[PDB]
RNA sequence: ACUGAACUCCUCACACCCAAUUGGACCAAUCUAUCACCCUAUAGAAGAACUAAUGUUAGUAUAAGUAACAUGAAAACAUUCU
């Protein structure tokens, strides 16, 4: 039921945190240094499962921690909220890099989950689709017919969870883990089936934004605040909800979001 | 000359059970004897008050003005202080608390006047004093609403008596 | 004209702790993507300008030794080369001269 | 931090985009000129006791009109840029027509506004002026509005904000006299003199003194339209209009006394291209004025 | 946005705009926070 | 003046007069000289009327404290826990023993302005005075201007 | 009042004022670059521009050589407008002179700039950049573009 | 018919509403004699008590951050230019 299933998952995800903690002996330090275009060579003297490259950017600035959205340890990229594990070279992505793609990917990503989120209450989701930018949407894929007056209120929703501001909790977890959390919903478990073959390590990363919980390939960005302007643009028949967001960093305006919304809705 | 500011950092707090909220860092410094306009510091000092460390160094540093320099230097100094010899982590995380500008010991000289008359030029200075918290900036004034001045409003109506009558 | 009477305390304060005259708290200060040292939108980083004003004074050194005294200002575009009309410095060139 | 539309543009997406937003204007303009075929409301009859619509224009420059009597009328020529009518409200008084003006960058302009001008057709106007008008004589929001809408003969008042020269002193804003140059007064030849009296310890309210001059709203009345210009949109009134050249203007039918019932051949509604009214010929002039190309008058 | 919610307050309540319209921090230091209650 | 002093409203600590009149006087600490004409009127009251107030109120517990003292003081503490010290500086033997009576019978609370002499739990009786009294009711509860 | 009116009033005067104007071009014109207060250094870029149409005409116009003489104090200068300058801009028609903010000047405060002829020997301005392509509202921007093509 | 004082009455309580002047009752601080001993007593004495002298000196306000006052330009900080 929709009232426990909630409650019950977040719970397994507390545990499995919990767990998680369990294993590092009393504040291991390591040393992370910072690779970067600017305020170079530091180092920061880290506790690894609990430290995260937020706080690396604290240490710094708070223009930093404003500012930065994926963090680069070792040429691959972390969410700025999940914990640096062994020393490793730093570096931090804004929207404004030369390289911005990932940054862009990882965004898209949340979009979809903040969608999901909506969905999920508003009233099954079988995924979200890995889509491009040059496509122009973030799209859902929702298994359940939506006016334009359900659309402003799903538009609301999106809005309201904003403003709320919740960071995005992350885990990489065990597959058996995952499919336990996710039992109820077959296509989910497929999902996770399949992340866990394609990696050597099961490893599923479990995303969660306070009560909601979902899986997802790519990283994700630190807050649902990130998001700006935020809407639903229209679904599609399955049932293919699509939204497009620009976010802080990157405002429209109207003529061009209007456009925007426009090319969203085809 | 009295230096109670210079002292607040002398101070030992009792230490916490671990049931207990954290006691944020707090840090206290100056500089005294900045030739300046006590009055001039104190708007730089207002521009400042509610703000995270960073927001106000930057504010500071496109501040066209003599004393703004200074502020600047002061938190800097202060920023350091945290960082190193009161324990504070996170540069980022120090909000100023306090800045305020007392008037430092000023000197007289003449400012020979036409006719045969002449003015006693005062010659100026400032201290100016800063308290760095550790913490985010706290959240300002949300203006109040029309609702809460209604309910105010009723509060105040329900809270009248009859006056002198028993 | 004279003061007749002492302006009160309160008074001045309310004269002078008003809106109009504190000073204004802007929102043109971004962080210099290159350097990282903060400036503002609409001017030139100030760090970021301070070494190419740098490099310009010494090229001007090395301009000056070339020509013996002044009144010269010769027909050529002139280039600037570090280690590999000419101007001759040395170092490597930096990551912006290009 | 407040953004504006063009920062976060890339060096090619700019003039692309700049491009699609003027595109988009002129295929709304375009949308927008044929009225009747759409949806023409009911084009009532002319009444004693009615009213009609004005127009916002372009006050462009000033030359000299001769009459058939060889005398010199300057004339300052209107330009009605665009003009649409943005939206009708009936009976806090009389009934009320919202009428546009130059068309201006939607990327400068408020949300609010944005989003009323998407509800209508047509690109975001620089100044909305209202006209009070007879329910009689109304009309479609997003109906344009040209220069035919005046014919030559006919009696105009135009507003508009007066030239400003800013903070001016009493002998420029009040015609005083000041004082003399010698003799010799001292500091004083471009001052005001005395204000006012002994027994009053105070300054009358509206008492003349040093301040900021022009830019406010002036009205002339009763301008004789020489010619119009079907071809450019252009009204030729007769005399001077107030503000600068390229300042907007309002141009409304006339309110003297002597002029109150002189609309009957006026086209009550407005002008409309669209029609069945035949289209004009290139200039209407008033029989008074010497057309240019006619031949050199001679009093014989 | 505040006038015209102190015009709606008055409507709202029928009275003055002067009362709404928020008084000093001296009167408010004054102001009596534990006023003698009875009865 | 009213304005400059703390006010009060009229009471009785724990309801005195409804069951038992209670001695809101504890103690009475009384600081003397062996020597010393500050302290005569107060070694005279020791001496022969201390014993027989002492004997008038057994509620009170009397200490004197004979403590080389310059300047005696007689201190009231009361039931709430308000303590009332004064002066017993040069007074004659009688005059003490009235101040000390006085202090006696009075409540624990402050000597400040009382607002009101009276001060009842319950005031009304028949009903407090709402508008709607002393107006008559109209057919099917209508008002001015109506239908039906 | 001052409605339409061109050229601020710099110095002790308008000859003053143009005789502060020559100084900073004979300076650009030696260096290729000045810092120098921002209200100034827009005229002097208005006035440079027309300077270096002028060296264009060539040598051989003698009107030219009569400008440049009056503009170019430092006399080895003019050489350089006609044999170096104007070759360099015989391609462009008006894009001239780079005119960007610098900070603040320490003692005074002034709005400060600098004035660099185009292209020039020295190390490069630290520029204004725009958005880089890649950027998601960018992105957003390339696939509209690219919809609308498909469109026509 | 009401209202209406510091008039008068009532419950208390009483030396406790005039300029100059005049008669009294008290008393702050100090010093000395003798007392006292977290600041007191009985006496004796006296440079013995300041909301006003365009009073004195010292501090600090107001007016006021007002009036007023600075450094010709570029550079390479050699130099050149006005
Ligand atoms: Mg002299
Ligand atoms: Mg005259
Ligand atoms: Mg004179
Ligand atoms: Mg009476
Ligand atoms: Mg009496
Ligand atoms: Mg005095
Ligand atoms: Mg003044
Ligand atoms: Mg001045
Ligand atoms: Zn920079």
């Amino acid at each position: 039921s929709p009232t426990e299933l909630t409650e019950m998952r977040n719970d397994l995800f507390n545990k499995e945190k919990a767990r998680q903690l369990s294993l590092t002996p009393r504040t291991e330090k390591i040393e992370v240094k910072h690779v970067g275009k600017t305020d170079p060579g530091t180092v920061f003297v880290m506790n690894k499962n609990i430290s995260t490259p937020y706080s690396c950017a604290m240490h710094l600035s708070e223009w930093y921690c404003r500012k930065s959205i994926l963090a680069l340890v070792d040429g691959q990229p972390w969410d700025m909220y999940k914990p640096l594990t062994k020393s490793c070279e730093i570096k931090f992505l804004t929207f404004k890099d030369c390289d911005p793609g990932e940054v862009n990917k990882a965004y898209w990503r949340s979009c979809a989950m903040m969608m999901g989120c909506v969905i999920e209450r508003a009233f099954n989701l079988v995924r979200a689709p890995e889509v491009p930018v040059i496509s122009g949407a973030f799209c859902y894929d929702v298994v359940l017919m939506p006016t334009k007056e359900n659309l402003r209120s799903f538009t609301k929703d999106a809005h309201a969870l904003i403003y709320k501001d919740l960071p995005f909790e992350t885990l990489e977890v065990e597959a058996k883990v995952a499919l336990e959390i996710f039992q109820h919903s077959k296509y989910k478990v497929d999902f996770i089936e399949e992340k866990a073959s394609q990696n050597p390590e099961r490893i599923v990363k479990l995303h969660r934004i306070g009560d909601f919980i979902d899986v997802s390939e790519g990283p994700l960005i630190p807050r649902t605040s990130i998001c700006f302007q935020y809407e639903v643009s229209a679904v599609h028949n399955i049932r293919r909800f699509q939204g497009v967001s620009l976010p802080v960093h990157l405002r429209a305006h109207f003529t061009i979001w209007d456009k925007l919304l426009e090319r969203s809705r085809k | 000359i009295s230096r109670k500011w210079e002292k607040k950092n002398k101070i030992v707090y009792p230490p916490q059970l671990p049931g207990e909220p954290r006691r944020p860092a707090e840090i206290y410094h100056c500089r005294r004897q900045i030739k300046y306009s006590k009055d001039k510091m104190w708007y730089l000092a207002k521009l400042i008050r509610g703000m995270s460390i960073d927001q106000a160094l930057a504010q500071l540093e496109f501040n066209d003005k003599k004393g703004a320099k200074i502020i600047k230097e002061v938190l800097l100094e202060a920023q350091d202080m945290a960082v190193r010899d009161h324990n504070v982590e996170f540069r980022s995380n120090l909000y100023i608390a306090e800045s305020t500008s007392g008037r430092g010991q000023c000197l007289k000289r003449i400012r020979y006047h036409g006719r045969g008359r002449f003015g006693i030029m005062e010659k100026v200075y400032c201290h100016y004093f800063v308290k760095l918290v550790e913490g985010p900036p706290p959240p300002p004034e949300p203006p109040k609403t029309a609702v809460a001045h209604a309910k105010e409003y009723i509060q105040q109506l329900r809270s009248r008596t009859i006056v002198h009558t028993l | 004209a004279a003061p007749k009477n002492r302006r009160t305390i309160e008074v001045n304060r309310c004269r002078r702790r008003n809106p109009q005259k504190l000073i204004k708290v802007k929102n043109n200060i971004d962080v210099c993507p290159e350097c990282g040292h903060l400036k503002q939108k609409h001017v030139l980083c100030a760090y970021c300008y301070e070494k190419v004003c740098k490099e310009t004074a010494e090229i001007r050194r090395q301009i000056g030794k070339q020509e013996g005294g002044p009144f010269k200002a010769p027909t050529i575009e002139t280039v600037v080369l570090y280690t590999g009309r000419i101007i001759e410095r040395d170092r490597k060139r930096p990551s912006w001269f290009t | 931090s407040g953004t504006w539309w063009d920062e976060h543009l890339s060096e090619e997406n700019v003039p692309f985009i700049k491009q699609l937003v003027s595109d988009e204007d002129k295929a709304q303009l375009a949308s927008k000129l044929c009225p009747l075929k759409d949806e023409p409301w009911p084009i009532h009859p002319w009444e004693p006791g009615s009213f009609r619509v004005g127009l916002i224009a372009l006050k462009l420059g000033m030359m000299p009109l001769w009459t058939k009597d060889g005398q010199k009328h300057v004339v300052t020529l209107l330009q009605v840029q665009d003009c649409h009518v943005l939206k009708y409200t009936s009976k806090g008084k009389m009934a009320t027509l919202s009428v546009g003006g130059k068309t201006v960058s939607r990327f400068r302009k408020a949300t609010s506004i944005l989003e009323f001008y998407r509800e209508l057709g047509l690109p975001p106007k620089q100044t909305v002026k209202i006209f009070n008008i007879t329910d009689n004589a109304a009309i479609k929001p997003g109906t344009p509005l040209y220069a035919a809408h005046f014919r030559p003969g006919q009696y105009v008042d135009v507003t508009a904000k007066t030239i400003g020269k800013g903070f001016q002193g009493v002998m420029k804003r009040w015609g005083f006299k000041g004082q003399p140059a010698t003799h010799g007064q001292t500091k004083t030849h471009r001052r005001p003199g005395a204000v006012a009296t002994g027994d009053i310890g105070r300054v009358w309210p509206g008492t003349k003194m040093p301040g900021k001059m022009g830019n406010i709203y002036r009205t002339e009345y009763g301008l004789k339209v020489w010619r119009i210009n079907t071809k450019h949109n252009i009204i030729y009134v007769n005399g001077s209009v107030p503000g600068h050249k390229n300042c907007l203007v309002k141009v409304k039918d006339s309110k003297l006394p002597a002029y109150k019932d002189l609309g009957k051949n006026l086209p009550f509604p407005t002008y409309f291209p669209d029609g069945d009214e035949e289209e004009l010929p290139e200039d209407l002039y008033d029989e008074n004025v010497c057309q240019p190309g006619a031949p050199s008058i001679t009093f014989a | 946005e505040e006038g015209p919610m102190i015009e709606q307050l008055s409507k709202m309540f029928f009275t003055t705009k002067h009362r709404w319209y928020p008084h000093g921090r001296y009167h408010r230091c004054r102001k009596n926070l534990n006023p003698p209650k009875d009865r | 003046t009213a304005r400059g002093t703390p006010s009060r409203f009229l009471a009785s600590v724990l309801h005195n007069g409804l069951g038992r009149y209670v001695q809101q006087l504890q103690r009475l600490s009384f600081s003397v000289s062996r020597d010393g004409a500050s302290s005569r009127g107060a070694r005279e009251f020791v001496e022969r009327e201390v014993i027989d107030f002492a004997r008038r109120n057994p509620g009170v517990v009397i200490y004197v404290n004979s403590r080389p003292c310059c300047v005696p003081r007689v201190v009231a503490e009361y039931l709430n826990g308000a303590v009332r010290e004064e002066s017993i500086h040069c007074k004659s033997v009688e005059e003490i023993s009235t101040l000390v009576q006085k202090l006696a019978d009075q409540s624990g609370l402050d000597v400040i302005r009382i607002r009101k002499p009276f001060h009842t739990d319950n005031p009304s009786i028949q009903g407090q005075w709402h508008p709607f009294t002393n107006k008559p009711t109209t057919f099917r509860g209508l008002r001015p201007r109506e239908v039906q | 009042i001052s409605h339409g009116r061109v050229f601020r009033r710099m110095g002790l005067g308008p000859e003053s004022r143009i005789h502060l104007l020559r100084n900073l071009l004979t300076g650009l014109v030696r260096h290729e670059r000045i810092e120098a207060p921002w209200a100034r250094v827009d005229e002097m870029r208005g006035y440079a521009e027309k300077l270096i149409d002028y060296g264009k005409l060539g040598d051989t116009n003698e009107r030219a050589m009569r400008m440049a003489d009056f503009w170019l104090t430092e006399k080895d200068l003019i050489p350089k407008l006609f044999q170096v300058l104007a070759p360099r801009y015989k391609d462009q028609t008006g894009g001239y002179t780079r005119m960007l903010q610098i900070p603040n000047r320490s003692l005074d405060r002034a709005k400060m700039a600098v004035i660099e002829y185009k292209g020039n020997c020295l190390p490069p301005l630290p520029l204004p950049r725009r958005d880089s392509h890649l950027t998601l509202l960018n992105q957003l921007l390339q696939g509209l573009r690219q919809d609308l093509r498909q469109s026509q």
